[PDB]
Parts: C-alpha cells; structure tokens; sequence
C-alpha cells in the first residue's frame, strides 16, 4: 500500500458513452478497469510493440464483477464491444 | 454506427480517485 499513479484519458463521444469506463487505475503490479453496474463488461486491448492491437489477459473483480484488471501496463488502451469502440490513453506510466 | 474515438474532448478517466477519505 503506496502511492500509486492513475493517469487516463479517453475520447469524449456521447455515442460510445454506453461503454464508456468509469474509471482507470493501474498499479506497479497489475491494472484495474472499473466499469458501470448497469452496463456489460468489454473487451480492452492493448496496442504492443509492433503496431497492432493485442487482447491482454483480463480479469474480473470487484462486489458486481463489473471490474476488469488486466495483466500488463501499456499507454494505449483500446475497449471495444459490439459495434463501440473507446479509445483511452495512460499518460504517465509508472512500471 | 463506425464509433472510432475521435478525442473530441479528450475526457479523463479519473475524477473521484480512489484515496478514502480518513
């Protein structure tokens, strides 16, 4: 237990507002994606190395499971679910 | 319709911050 560093930014679309992430907080260890209760869990991706994007390992916690903590910490981060998509952007990067 | 986020305002993704109040 630290102080711990969760810089997010994601487009402001009132379209893509049903998928929309709550909040986003990542640790030195793994990241943590805290979704609506009311609303489904998506799929986040992570753009790797090459230029692509890539579907992490995810998770599922929290008191509803409507949390979603992936295994990896990157600057990019893309959720897409059915026919929306969510673009979101770490700045900061603590690992 | 294609979503595609376009960043129009770019809003952050942490305003309450989990810290718990004491």
């Amino acid at each position: 237990a630290g102080a711990k560093n969760y810089q997010y930014v994601m487009s402001e679309q009132p379209e893509m507002r049903s998928i929309q992430p709550v909040h986003v907080w990542d640790n030195y260890r793994f990241t943590r994606f805290e979704f609506p209760a009311n609303a489904e869990l998506p799929q986040v991706y992570m753009i790797s190395a090459s230029g692509k994007e890539t579907l992490p390992n995810s998770h599922v916690v929290g008191e509803n499971r409507n949390i979603i903590e992936v295994e990896t910490v990157a600057k990019e981060w893309r959720i897409r679910l059915g026919d929306k998509v969510v673009g979101v952007r770490n700045n900061n990067f603590a690992p | 319709p294609p979503p595609e986020p376009d960043w129009s305002n770019t809003v952050p993704v942490n305003k309450t911050i989990p810290v718990d109040t004491q």
